[PDB]
């Protein structure tokens, strides 16, 4: 069908326009070439399922090719899933890719755009059209082959891989012989590292070294041989000076291992050393490498305790090391033995503090590239029953980054499967019926999971595996020699010094800092700090200074924000240059001028923050911003990502997406069962992108990806790894996704108490608070706003000549007084400065615009006069219609604040006091209609008689209207709710509208499902779409129960913020597409009862900073007997 | 007392169909002493004690079994006859006798109420005395494998425990009972297919299935009721398939009418310092011997290491501030560490320091983040291990053997498991364990809370 056609575009398509395919069924193919020269040429352009039917002759070129598909995937179906058997690297890809790999197999470019998994730790490949002499490790160091090979389909991919392989492997030991041959002789490293690859090197440095450490092990040389390697590392450190940044990392490394041997050879120095069985080179590890053998990936073995190890020599080169710590020490032979055991592993310990780092340590240690799963994504076991068979016949090594995340179908799936695998790995069976067919299981692949400490150090791993699995505590590792042999290699100046004085720092700042949860300064930060060290020497880094410029950098930001004293003064007490400003100054004054270009007061407290976030940008992964929505949590991002763009030189990437109205499996991924593959979600599918187009665009572009809650999860978990420092998604078919360096996370919130510190002391983080904006720095963002305020109708003449009274009142500290009395009084919904801003000149500007007309011919002084009542209404109506009319009149009472008019003494108050088109006032006194019920309805409730607190709430309305804005309606059934809401819905032809049920569990699609018989779709060429239900006529939806709909698991109502992004972004993120589709003009209002009623729902602090609601409880006896 | 016992949850699930199955096991299938016709009556008395128990203790917890014995004998030992408890009893309840440990039979027998709470509750100083009746309260078949060498009707209902692996044991009883090792790991589609065509291949060849996760594909269960009838005949249709039910950890809830049906029992994983001892070295056989046979005797020190650890690990918050699952895959793992230090341990140039700081932080230093439980396992490895034969260290436990030349299997008894259980008998001893016996004086008194209420609650029908 055309859904294979998509899927064999490759096969079918790129096998005719490139027609290299299988005879087998390439004669079918030849019926498809008679149409394909239309639907796969034309296909350039028109690629998906409706599209191709949009190919001209589709009729037959796309339906009788199918008839020729089906003929075709009769056997090519299982074709491919044989060349997939043949490759266990087609199992870290799907069909459609393998289709496509076939399909245009002449271009070797399509087979080394999957390199990431059809190859180890590779970066590149040194090649000419059709054939290869070399191979560029992940590093960037590069490795020729031992022989040149044709690249081109002919030779069959399978054998054609198989021979990349072996003569890259021929390299790596072949010139491994030479390499250990030089070292051991005593050959320059210069000589040696020109001539092979570093990974290796170093190891038969340490073969050398091993030999020669026997020597003084002996203790015929236990100070001298500490001296000369010493003295060796002296020689690397001037050698350091050396341009190349690889080469001289290169010897840094080697450097570490030199300051490992000052270490064990200065611990063997000072003790009497049993020879090699003192613990000091018994516990410590030793190499041996065999130069004769065959093998070109085992000649080298590791060795401790008493067992040698083979090292496998997957080409990788200098990337990462850890320190040999005693902790990482123990974690090797617990590695080791665990898998002499044939047993996994379970760390509990944070990120930072080697709960991966030291995994990979044991993996690099052995030569492995250890495959890291980031196990929160929809990994349906059949998807990963794929994936089995190529890590399996391939022997990978399994990291199972979060592993008790992922959900319990998979795990006990799984556990069929992998117990299989077990079971073959401890009786030697190779060959095992995976996903369908006999895979040859090989003994590399280990499974050994680990998760920063898991929630409450909780079972979820269920204890029929369990039971084989040992723990690793990595509460810490031995940190001491982390930090300061990573200042050592530094050749940081105060590496002893300096690090002394930062235990001191720290300890300083933790007795004086406050505790807060959302901060954090252990070793996952401090190898930030460590990171930091050497480029702040740099930027202004006096020996001292340098670290407590980091300490400015990180830990404080994510500190309370009175607790900056702390840390100036604290750092202070030992070191008086405590830190630089922001060194890129202009950074945090173009923020500080698009701030001011906002409307707001940019304080030094925020911009001293966002220094922070510039601080972070250079040095941490991710950073999370806690605080007020346009004070902070949100205004932060707004203004900084503009000079962010600038603090680095790069494009602004910045992403926000709604995750909380997408599934994880509409994000992520959905299963299909069908093909035992799973559908790309929007997020899988762009992580994908990352590693394969994405960052082919914006590879050094500066990227932060948004996330707009609350934690929750269930849609942070997945992000751990990069938080973590893995920066990794392994997708269900072992598709490794890589985040890339420019590649940053952006969180928005104010509160992260929602989970356990194992994920959130991850990352850093940036606090503020609601000290970000005082009233007038709202008010000069609303002032700006009133400048430009608001209809167009208005020529703002009108506007300034009215408006100017509460100008004036903006700088009046009464004006200042009502919103914190309005705060002291009891209101229905929570009052906000960014929704009363807004309701008070929405509802201002709309009287305004009515006298837009009636002023016109009104005399300017004499409305002045008016509107100092009629701004009060604005304001008593804002700030007080949304409570109960005795709240509402206890908020009047601050009616004397106004600068048009201060008095308090004014009788009927102007909610009472109506403004008219022609200066006068109307008393709002009862207006119950009286002329109403004569005769024929008297006793329907349809027509039922109103109040003046329902016909209040029309009043203000008809402004709230006028702005076209969120007005809810509150109050119970029969009080002035339903009668309202009957009135309300007929107010005009004009507007269209809906009276929409939301029941706890309807849900968005329930009412859209009706509203799309309510609502139309102008689709443009882009995608997007905009239409209410008839023309022009606001849509105006009535949800007639808003505080019903559930919220989720930590209280958010998602249901809301579909409608803001509805409504506030006109647009929705089209779910089954993940595509985010425009709205044009459609209204969205409604009603509910008493939310201080019994169980009703809550409303979000920042939909209180958006919606307006007016209050009326059941009516008086009074109104009742009128 | 099944009412009682039905207080218990659905632990004791157990009802009046296997309540009428357990009175025909008791004239049927049990013992030949049995016979209804009086006056085998006290001895039927003794026996029905004994099969009431052998599964409706299995469906209780200990707590429970403790005050099985005291309650139920009232009845089955004393054809319902009174007697008056003592020292932990008046301490925490009363009862008008106090009288402690020290004090044996001697005033304990006196009118209406009898000698044997007078004598045992002595001993309740320390929460003992509840199984020292020795009133022939033990499980008839206690036995896991007896628990499965039962009528095939009354399914194996393993109701585990957390973070033990019960299942595993039942993969071993497989193994050992050598049928058909079937596992469904259910929570799949075929794994509802293994329940579906594996089972009804097995309902004819004559399969052993584990049904792993029962609870994760609990929803079988609604036709599963009709097939538990289907799989007991079953399992006279091979007269060797049998069903397993297994996931259960804690507060897994069960169904009555299987619980009714199926043989309800709870494992276990509660070995003593020797019982955990003698079964490590049972298990490892040669990982010593592997030249050099010095570490052999390193093996049976592991096992001596691990079950002091198990013990330990009982006793957190006395022991371990953490209680990490030390198990014998970590005995294990110590057996391959020591298979790989033979290249040292050829003879006594094993770095047995090392294997000590290794012990601590390799083998038995897996989950504890705690320092002090990490030099908690370094104190036990400073008090046992050293890497040779003869080793005057521990004679507590009585470690100190010249088991050289000779393996785990080989010659296991010969100076090892001949031992009884070296235990001291008024403490851990926690000298062997490094830790403060003030916790077991607290433990006399906070068995006596707990105790004292589940007393109280079961006795009214015992």
């Amino acid at each position: 069908v055309q859904f294979y056609w998509l899927d064999l575009y490759g096969i079918l398509g790129e096998n005719l326009d490139i027609q290299n395919f299988l005879p087998l069924e390439t004669s079918k193919f030849k019926s498809l070439t008679s149409e394909y020269k239309m639907i796969t040429t034309r296909a350039f352009q028109l690629d998906t399922t409706i599209e191709v039917i949009h190919i001209p002759n589709f009729d037959t070129t796309l339906k009788l090719t199918i008839d020729s598909l089906k003929m075709i995937k009769s056997s090519l179906s299982t074709f491919l899933e044989r060349q997939r058997r043949q490759f266990p690297r087609f199992y870290f890809l799907g069909n459609d890719d393998l289709l496509k790999i076939i399909g245009s197999g002449k271009h070797h470019d399509q087979v080394s755009k999957f390199m990431k998994k059809m190859f180890g730790s590779i970066e590149s490949i040194i090649f000419f059209e059709d054939s290869i002499t070399g191979v560029r490790s992940v590093e960037g160091e590069v490795l020729n082959l031992n022989e040149k090979i044709e690249l081109k389909d002919s030779i069959q991919a399978q054998e054609w891989l198989n021979i990349l392989d072996t003569e890259i492997k021929l390299s790596v030991f072949t010139q491994f012989r030479d390499c250990l041959g030089q070292l051991k002789d005593g050959t320059d490293i210069e000589v040696v590292v020109s001539k092979y690859i570093f990974q290796a090197i170093l190891l038969s440095a340490q073969v050398m070294w091993t030999e020669l450490v026997e020597k003084c092990l002996q203790t015929n040389e236990f100070s001298k041989y500490w001296k000369e390697v010493d003295m060796k590392i002296k020689g690397l450190l001037d050698k350091l000076n050396k341009s190349s940044d690889n080469v001289k990392k290169k010897i840094e490394a080697l450097l570490v291992e030199y300051l490992h041997f000052n270490n064990v050879i200065g611990q063997l120095k000072n003790c009497s050393t049993k020879e090699e069985a003192r613990l000091l080179w018994a516990k410590v590890q030793k190499f041996y490498q065999k130069n004769d053998t065959l093998d070109d990936l085992n000649s080298v073995f590791i060795s401790q305790s008493g067992y040698l190890l083979q090292y496998k020599f997957e080409y990788i080169g200098i990337p990462e090391r850890l320190i040999y710590t005693p902790l990482l020490l123990v974690g090797f032979a617990t590695l080791t033995d665990s898998l002499h055991q044939k047993y996994g592993g379970c760390f509990f310990g944070p990120a930072g503090t080697g709960k991966t780092e030291t995994v990979k340590a044991f993996g690099q240690n052995l030569g492995r590239v250890v495959v890291v799963f980031n196990c929160d994504d929809s990994f349906d076991y059949q998807v990963l029953s794929r994936l089995l068979v190529g890590i399996t016949q391939i022997g990978a090594w399994g990291c199972f980054d979060e592993f008790n995340r992922l959900d319990e179908k998979v795990l006990s799936a799984v556990s069929a499967n992998i117990q299989q695998i077990q079971n073959g790995l401890q009786v030697g069976k190779s060959h095992i019926t995976l996903l369908e067919e006999e895979t040859p299981l090989s003994p590399h692949t280990a499974v050994f999971i680990t998760l920063n400490p898991g929630y409450n150090g909780r079972s979820e791993l269920p204890e029929n595996l369990k039971k084989s699995f040992r723990e690793f505590s990595m509460k810490s590792p031995q940190s001491g020699t982390i930090a300061e042999m990573i200042l050592q290699i530094m050749g940081f100046e105060d590496s002893k010094s300096l690090a002394s004085k930062i235990v001191h720092f720290l300890e300083l700042l933790s007795s004086k800092c406050s505790s807060m949860n959302h901060y954090h300064f252990g070793l996952r930060t401090l190898k930030g700090v460590l990171r930091n060290c050497s480029p702040l020497v740099s930027e202004f880094g006096e020996g001292e200074k340098t670290v407590v410029e980091s300490l400015k950098r990180v830990i404080l930001p994510s500190l309370g924000d009175t607790d900056e004293l702390v840390f100036k003064d604290e750092l202070s007490k030992i070191f008086d240059s405590a830190g630089t400003p922001l060194n890129s100054k202009a950074i945090v004054q173009c923020l500080k001028d698009a701030g001011q270009r906002s409307g707001f007061s940019m304080s030094e407290e925020f911009l001293k923050k966002c220094m922070q976030f510039y601080y972070m940008q250079k040095t941490q992964q991710a950073l999370i911003l806690v605080g007020k929505a346009g004070c902070g949590k949100t205004a932060t991002w707004k203004t900084v990502i503009d000079a962010m763009a600038i603090f680095d030189g790069h494009a602004n990437v910045v992403y926000v997406i709604d995750t909380k109205v997408l599934t994880k499996e509409s994000l992520y991924g959905s299963m299909l069962k069908a093909t035992l593959e799973w559908r790309d979600g929007l997020f899988t599918s762009i992580l994908r992108r990352v590693n394969d187009d994405i960052t082919g665009t914006f590879k050094n572009s500066r990227i932060w990806v948004v996330f707009d809650s609350d934690l929750d999860p269930e849609y942070v978990e997945a992000m751990n790894s990069v938080l973590d420092d893995n920066k990794i998604l392994t997708l269900p078919n072992g598709e490794r996704l890589p985040i890339p360096p420019n590649f940053r996370i952006l969180f928005e919130t104010d509160n992260l108490d929602h989970t356990t510190p194992a994920t959130i002391t991850r990352c850093g983080l940036l606090w503020f608070s609601t000290d970000v904006c005082s009233i007038s720095s709202k008010i000069d963002h609303l002032l700006n706003k009133s400048y430009e305020a608001l209809d167009n109708k208005l020529s703002m003449f009108e506007l300034d000549k009215l408006k100017d009274l509460i100008s004036d009142s903006f700088d009046m500290a009464s004006l200042t007084n009502i919103f914190t009395c309005s705060n002291d009084l009891v209101h229905i919904l929570g009052v906000r400065t960014f929704n009363k801003l807004e309701t008070a000149v929405q509802l201002a500007v709309h009287l305004i615009s009515s006298y837009r007309q009636w002023f016109q011919n009104l005399d300017d002084k004499s409305l002045k006069d008016v509107i100092t009542l009629l701004i009060k209404r604005s304001l008593l109506y804002a700030l007080a219609g949304d409570s109960t009319g005795e709240s509402q009149r206890a908020f009047i009472q601050t009616i004397n604040t106004y600068f048009g008019h201060d008095s308090q003494e004014l009788s009927d108050y102007s909610t009472i006091v109506i403004a008219n088109d022609k200066l006068s006032f109307s008393s709002f006194c009862s207006e119950i209609p009286s002329v109403s019920l004569e005769a024929h309805e008297v006793m329907r409730p349809d027509i039922v008689i109103p109040t003046i607190d329902t016909i209040k709430h029309e009043k203000i309305f008809y402004d709230l209207l006028n702005s076209k804005r969120g007005i809810i309606l509150c109050g119970p059934p029969g009080s002035g709710k339903t009668m309202i809401m009957n009135n309300a819905l007929r107010n005009s032809s004009l507007y269209d509208v809906v009276g929409i049920n939301f029941s706890k569990d309807t849900t968005t699609e329930h009412i859209l499902s009706a509203l799309h018989r309510h609502t139309n779709y102008v689709t443009t060429s882009k995608g997007l779409t905009l239409l209410p239900k008839s023309d022009i006529k606001n849509l105006v939806l009535f949800c007639d129960e808003i505080n019903l709909p559930k919220l989720d698991k930590y209280g958010s109502q998602n249901v809301v913020l579909f409608l803001r992004q509805l409504m506030e972004k006109q647009g929705f993120w089209k779910t089954p597409e993940n595509k985010w589709v425009t709205i044009e003009r459609i209204h969205i209002v409604g009603a509910c009862n008493p939310p201080t009623d019994p169980g009703r729902i809550p409303m979000s602090e920042r939909f209180t900073r958006h919606a307006a609601i007016l209050y009326l409880g059941y009516p008086s006896g009074k109104s009742l007997s009128q | 007392m099944l009412e009682k016992f039905g207080q218990f949850h659905w632990f004791y699930g157990i009802s009046i169909g296997q309540f009428l199955s357990c009175f025909k096991r008791v004239f049927i299938k049990k013992s030949r002493e049995t016979r209804a016709a009086r006056t085998r009556v006290d001895e039927i008395l003794w026996l029905l004690y004994q099969e009431v128990y052998c599964q409706f203790s299995t469906a209780l917890d200990k707590k429970f079994k403790m005050i099985m014995a005291m309650t139920m004998f009232c009845l089955y030992k004393f054809d319902i006859e009174s007697e008056q408890y003592k020292e932990a009893v008046l301490t925490m309840i009363g009862v008008l006798s106090e009288s402690s440990d020290g004090v044996p039979k001697l005033t304990v027998d006196t009118n209406d109420d009898l000698r044997y709470l007078w004598d045992y509750v002595t001993t309740k100083s320390y929460i003992s005395a509840l199984n020292w009746f020795k009133n022939e309260f033990f499980v008839d078949e206690w036995n896991i494998a007896d628990v499965v060498a039962n009528s095939e009707n009354n399914y194996f209902t393993m109701a585990s425990e957390r973070d033990v692996d019960g299942t595993f044991k039942l993969i071993e009883l497989a193994k050992a009972s050598k049928e058909s090792l079937k596992i469904i790991p259910l929570g799949s589609i075929e794994n509802l297919n293994y329940a579906q065509e594996e089972i009804s291949k097995s309902k004819i060849e004559g399969g052993w299935i584990l049904l792993q996760n029962i609870q994760m594909s609990l929803s079988w269960v609604k036709t599963y009721l009709h097939k538990h009838v289907e799989e007991t005949k079953a399992a006279e249709e091979h007269e060797k398939f049998k069903m397993f039910m297994t996931c259960h950890l804690t507060g897994d809830k069960l169904p009555a009418p299987l619980l009714q049906r199926t043989d309800r029992v709870v494992y276990e994983d509660i070995p003593g310092i020797l019982d955990t001892v003698k079964d490590l070295w049972g298990s490892q056989f040669f990982t010593g011997k592997i030249s050099g046979v010095w570490s052999v005797y390193c093996t049976f020190l592991l096992s001596w290491f691990h079950a002091l650890i198990t013990a330990r690990t009982r006793l957190v918050p006395h022991g371990f501030s953490k209680k990490y699952y030390f198990n014998d895959c970590d005995f294990q793992f110590a057996s391959v560490y020591l298979e790989n230090v033979l290249a040292t341990n050829s003879t006594n140039n094993i770095p047995w320091a090392q294997v000590r700081d290794h012990i601590a932080t390799i083998v038995y230093g897996g989950k504890i983040d705690e320092e002090k439980d990490l030099e908690v396992v370094a104190k036990l490895c400073a008090h046992v291990f050293c890497g040779s034969d003869n080793l005057q260290i521990v004679p507590g436990v009585r470690i100190p053997q010249p088991l050289l030349q000779q393996s785990e299997e080989e010659e296991r008894a010969r100076l090892t498991a001949i031992l009884s259980n070296t235990i001291e008998p008024a403490d851990s001893l926690s000298s062997w364990l490094q830790l403060p016996r003030e916790s077991i004086l607290d433990y006399e008194r906070l068995q006596a809370k707990e105790v004292a209420s589940s007393t109280e609650q079961l006795l009214q029908e015992m």
